[PDB]
């Protein structure tokens, strides 16, 4: 709703708080009975707009390489790690880091779970290969870049709800935790 | 007791091993008296790849990690400094082991970067693994490959320990735990054994 300093600006006259509250509420009776188009522009005059853009996730458009196959690729970073991975439509479950396998690149099993949470969230563990180039940051933020990009990929292959619910699990968020001076 | 030895073979002014007498003797004396250990090994070495030639048994020579023969060590003079690998008497005698001058058996080994010296982590290949030194004592050699389980096998192993009841854990038996056992260990022999260890 329109504020009480600003709709004096609009009507260039000082008014009161609860005159203020006698218009507002003159405005809501006009909203809940069936206002017509006339009515509905004459709200708007006095209503402020706010723009609520979550649930929506950019999803990556799927692109096909030279041999036929479609893929999607996305970043992600964490910490000072960055993350670039591409996720192909079908697949075996390989994952290649920096072109090496990605046990022989994350000796660690924390690291390996990380990796896990993404395909095994929307159940689809050893459908999909993944090809990712990480630079940058230690072993656990590489791997949180890497679950980032990876998931991000993978949103092009899922259901809207799946996405939804990605985005739920905490999935999808760009993680903003960095060391502070 | 069959095997018998064919020279004499001194250890101390007082004490000796006698021509044809059997090659347990040489070993329990490396046994008895630490001191003549290394020498006789090498003697029983000597033995082996002799009395082989001859067509008296088939030897087969088994060394695991034979990349260690041929790189460094980090053994130390007194005066800290450092070893060859061929200035030991044990690994000096068991080079001659992997020449091919002799017949009557076969030489199988396995690499190994586990307890390797001065090798980094991903190394596994023949030639990184072994050094110019080691490829060209080892050359020619027919190499064969050891891969992570395909699924037939990585399947029977979770059987084998479920038979067992190793996997405790109530998913465990289940696909969906056989999957993230599959992803975590990506079928490595090694790393599905260590996590189905605590499981
Ligand atoms: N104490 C002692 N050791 C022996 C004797 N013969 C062989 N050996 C040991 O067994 C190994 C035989 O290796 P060998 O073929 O003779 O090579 P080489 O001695 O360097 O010429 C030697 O390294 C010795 O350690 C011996 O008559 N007395």
């Amino acid at each position: 709703w329109l504020i009480k300093e600003e709709l004096e600006e609009m009507l260039v006259e000082k008014l009161s708080d609860l005159d203020y509250m006698q218009f507002i509420r003159l405005l809501e009776k006009l909203l809940t009975s069936q206002c017509g188009a006339a009515e509905e522009e004459f709200v708007q005059r006095f209503r402020r707009s706010v723009t609520l853009e979550s649930k929506k996730q950019l999803i990556e458009p799927v692109q096909y390489d030279e041999q036929g196959m479609a893929f999607s690729k996305s970043e992600g970073k964490r910490k000072t790690a960055k993350a670039e991975a591409i996720v192909y439509k079908h697949g075996s479950g390989r994952i290649k880091v920096n072109g090496i396998d990605y046990q022989l690149y994350f000796p660690i099993t924390q690291d390996r779970e990380q990796l896990m949470f993404p395909f095994h969230f929307v159940d689809r563990l050893g459908k999909h290969d993944v090809t990712c180039t990480v630079s940058g940051g230690g072993r656990s933020a590489q791997a949180g870049a890497i679950r980032l990009a990876m998931a991000k990929a993978l949103c092009s292959f899922v259901t809207e709800d799946e996405v939804e619910w990605m985005r739920q699990a905490g999935l999808l968020t760009t993680d903003p935790r960095v060391r502070e001076r | 007791n069959q095997i018998k030895v064919q020279e004499k073979y001194v250890w101390n002014k007082r004490e000796s091993t006698e021509k044809g007498s059997p090659l347990g003797e040489v070993v329990e004396q490396g046994i008895t008296r630490v001191r003549n250990a290394t020498d006789a090994v090498g003697i029983v070495l000597k033995e082996l790849k002799r009395q082989s030639s001859l067509g008296m048994f088939h030897l087969l020579v088994a060394v695991d990690g034979i990349n260690a023969l041929w790189g460094r060590t980090t053994l130390k003079r007194e005066d800290k400094s450092p070893i060859a690998p061929e200035e030991l008497a044990l690994v000096h005698n068991l080079r001659k082991m992997m020449k091919n001058d002799w017949h009557g058996g076969a030489i199988v080994s396995a690499l190994s970067q586990t307890g390797s010296l001065f090798k980094p982590r991903k190394a596994y290949l023949p030639q990184e693994l072994l050094g110019k030194e080691g490829f060209d004592a080892l050359d020619p050699f027919i190499p064969i490959l050891v891969s992570n389980y395909n699924p037939k096998e990585f399947e029977s192993c979770i059987q084998y320990y479920l038979e067992n009841n190793w996997l405790q854990h109530e998913k465990a038996p289940t696909e969906e735990g056989k999957k993230e056992l599959l992803f975590l260990s990506n079928a490595n022999p090694s790393l599905l054994e260590r996590h189905c260890a605590y499981l």
